[PDB]
DNA sequence: CTAACCCTAACCCTAACCCTAACCCTAACCCTAACCCTAACCCTAACCCTAACCCTAACCCTAACCCTAACCCTAACCCTA
DNA sequence: AGGGTTAGGGTTAGGGTTAGGGTTAGGGTTAGGGTTAGGGTTAGGGTTAGGGTTAGGGTTAGGGTTAGGGTTAGGGTTAGG
């Protein structure tokens, strides 16, 4: 069976190629080497604030599934405004 | 005994649901009493904004040799229009890229 | 669905008519329609909240066309606010002329 | 233009021009799907993430990273440089008011 | 013509009582009292707006203690939110018991 | 004569106007119905914040 | 009566220098005063336009501190003390 | 012939400390009142401002200028510099999002 | 301006083409020298939107 | 929404070359820091006044508040552009 | 959306009322443009090293195609808030 759980290796799941093209879209012609860790450190804090808000929104309705409407409402409250993915 | 039932959108000349806007203003807990000319004004403003955005999107799609409006064309038109970019500054359109803006220093010798 | 299910609300027919009026023989996508619906709903909620705040500040209990016009002039930028205000005044005049 | 070696700095300008005209996702779905759940384990266990929530999270994270990279690149050329560095991201985030 | 000038609702008497409870030897300037009034009013309006937004998101028409607790947990940070939630739970327990 | 007006603040043990908070929640156009424990919770949170800031 | 150039020159150079020293600036360039005056004039124009819109909505002719605080909070700059 | 004149830097640092350890205002009141009156003349004529209104305006403007100068000094320090420049203020307003 | 145009055109010397390009690019220079035609120089590749292929 | 393979097929990731670009002196500017003293200046001090604010005082109109009945909006379904 | 009724919030109005404006004036304050000089700034050179370039072989992700179990809103209802 599935006798294994999700470990903490997902933080390093973002590959160097992944962040080496995310930067060239913005105009970065030379990506630094030590930036590969700072980007994973910045992305880690960003994915924790929205997830906590989504969990608190889901727990209010006594439910156990996180819909996209909760993520949209958390992003609207944080400061973003995503159009399309949701109602 | 109701004679005829002319639709409020037809008497207003707009293409937006005045009746639903009024219901949203009444059930939205915004105020106890809601003026009658306010839903029509809001519908007219929203219709003008929608018409401007759709015209810009259609112009971008016609410039991109396509017919259907895509979120890429929408983001291009929004970023091109200065007033639209100033109005929707904190709004990120999904499935859309930025403009190919290359600085002068990044250009090759 | 329709298993004694609910009916959701959107603004698709209106956007389609507006698109057909501003540009014929063109099309649109479902993602673009959803983006337009979200934009309309966001602007609607913003203007409604601004009008409610302006009515509560003046110790009044009626959100009228004057409050909506002030909210539009405060939210919309430059010439877009003036054009929207002109179209709203024309619509109000047409409503007062015929209902 | 020999196929053996190209001038460094020229292939990147071609890559940048090609990547700036597409809207496809750059981060991959399966690795990003496991990161969202790993984080949600500390808050509350037993969660059923919707197929549309991970997509929105990835679309927001990609846009945030692109904006941060653009700000870092704008900060890089100020000091007569062209490359980004870990010391520029800190200032770019502090001026925006996120870490302050 | 007549007097009966308008009365202005302020939380000065409550802020001074809290000050006397905490530090019964210090004082508060007129500006400080107005700043505390503005801070209390702003936090109250923010929490009320968050509770109203939650009650409008979830099909509902009343604001119970759960809505205020969720608004507090969403607005206040870490330790402050936990302490406020604990104090509110203790208060509602004392109200339901006494 | 409605017997006596036992102070809600003395019933809540707090030092904030629960009645004024309830009135503000009712007349503020926030919702059509306002709970009973919500003003007490808001008053307790505001009192804790005020006490911390004053300390 | 009333000159336009007299208003931009009202923001004197020693005042901007003292403000930069209070912020934490050791050396202030010469082309900073004009840009600071321009940015301050633009911000004041925006705030005064918002206050005038609020006063016209209140159907009045006196700009009050409450209206100024409301206009400042509408842009994300909440101010305490002056008002309630 | 030597009155022990203060060397560029000594006064600057102690003035910064003296102006940081104070709560009084720096910009005058009457010129700011003349400025805001002239600015209000471009909208509605025959306007009457309030004393607390212009006081709050001066306070908010002084706070915004202090924040802008702090950001400019931080950008200059990052640019391996100690003096400020108009390009620094431009980059600060571009990153903060005030340009649009 | 001519040296900037020449450096952008990957050329070391200044040619009348670069001179005309810089003059037509600079708004003040074009307003000052409006009735002056530079010999051995072409115009800017400006194509209208209607002339573009559909 | 999750659990379980599949099967290719793009993804990733080490692994040398090859520039090239970013940091360290370095000299030459250069520019702002630092008195300074004298001529605006404005913030004071009372005092009018005056015009916009403001507090009652009906009352009247317009939005709410229900039906009910048109009526439009919204789910489904294939198909073609 | 129409058809019919009601009550509560606008709304005007005028007599008070009040705060803002405007007034001189004058005198310490303050600006502020002089001059001067010292420290900071920047290209220039220089060099080496740090990622661009290459690139392919293992790694692994994208649909794909299901059941099956979580899980939730739909209906009804009622008594308490």
């Amino acid at each position: 069976k599935r006798h294994r759980k999700v470990l903490r290796d997902n933080i390093q799941g973002i590959t160097k190629p992944a962040i080496r093209r995310l930067a060239r879209r913005g105009g970065v012609k030379r990506i630094s080497g030590l930036i590969y860790e700072e980007t994973r450190g910045v992305l880690k804090v960003f994915l924790e604030n929205v997830i906590r808000d989504a969990v608190t929104y889901t727990e209010h309705a006594k439910r156990k599934t996180v819909t996209a409407m909760d993520v949209v409402y958390a992003l609207k409250r944080q400061g973003r405004t995503l159009y399309g993915f949701g109602g | 005994a109701r004679a005829k039932a002319k639709t409020r959108s037809s008497r207003a000349g707009l293409q937006f649901p005045v009746g639903r806007v009024h219901r949203l203003l009444r059930k939205g807990n915004y105020s106890e009493r809601v003026g009658a000319g306010a839903p029509v004004y809001l519908a007219a403003v929203l219709e003008y904004l929608t018409a401007e955005i759709l015209e810009l999107a259609g112009n971008a799609a016609r410039d991109n040799k396509k017919t259907r409006i895509i979120p890429r064309h929408l983001q291009l038109a929004i970023r091109n229009d200065e007033e639209l970019n100033k109005l929707l500054g904190r709004v990120t359109i999904a499935q859309g890229g930025v403009l190919p803006n290359i600085q002068a220093v990044l250009l090759p010798k | 669905k329709k298993r004694k299910r609910s009916r959701k609300e959107s603004y698709s027919v209106y956007v389609y008519k507006v698109l057909k009026q501003v540009h014929p023989d063109t099309g649109i996508s479902s993602k673009a329609m959803g983006i337009m619906n979200s934009f309309v709903n966001d602007i609607f909620e913003r203007i409604a909240g601004e009008a409610s705040r302006l009515a509560h500040y003046n110790k009044r209990s009626t959100i009228t066309s004057r409050e909506i016009q002030t909210a539009v002039r405060l939210l919309l930028p430059g010439e877009l606010a003036k054009h929207a205000v002109s179209e709203g005044t024309k619509a109000v005049t047409k409503y007062t002329s015929a209902k | 233009k020999k196929p053996h070696r190209y001038r460094p700095g020229t292939v990147a300008l071609r890559e940048i021009r090609r990547y700036q005209k597409s809207t496809e996702l750059l981060i991959r779905k399966l690795p990003f799907q496991r990161l969202v759940r790993e984080i949600a384990q500390d808050f509350k266990t037993d969660l059923r993430f919707q197929s549309s929530a991970v997509m929105a999270l990835q679309e927001a994270c990609e846009a945030y990273l692109v904006g941060l990279f653009e700000d870092t690149n704008l900060c890089a050329i100020h000091a007569k440089r062209v490359t980004i560095m870990p010391k520029d991201i800190q200032l770019a985030r502090r001026i925006r008011g996120e870490r302050a």
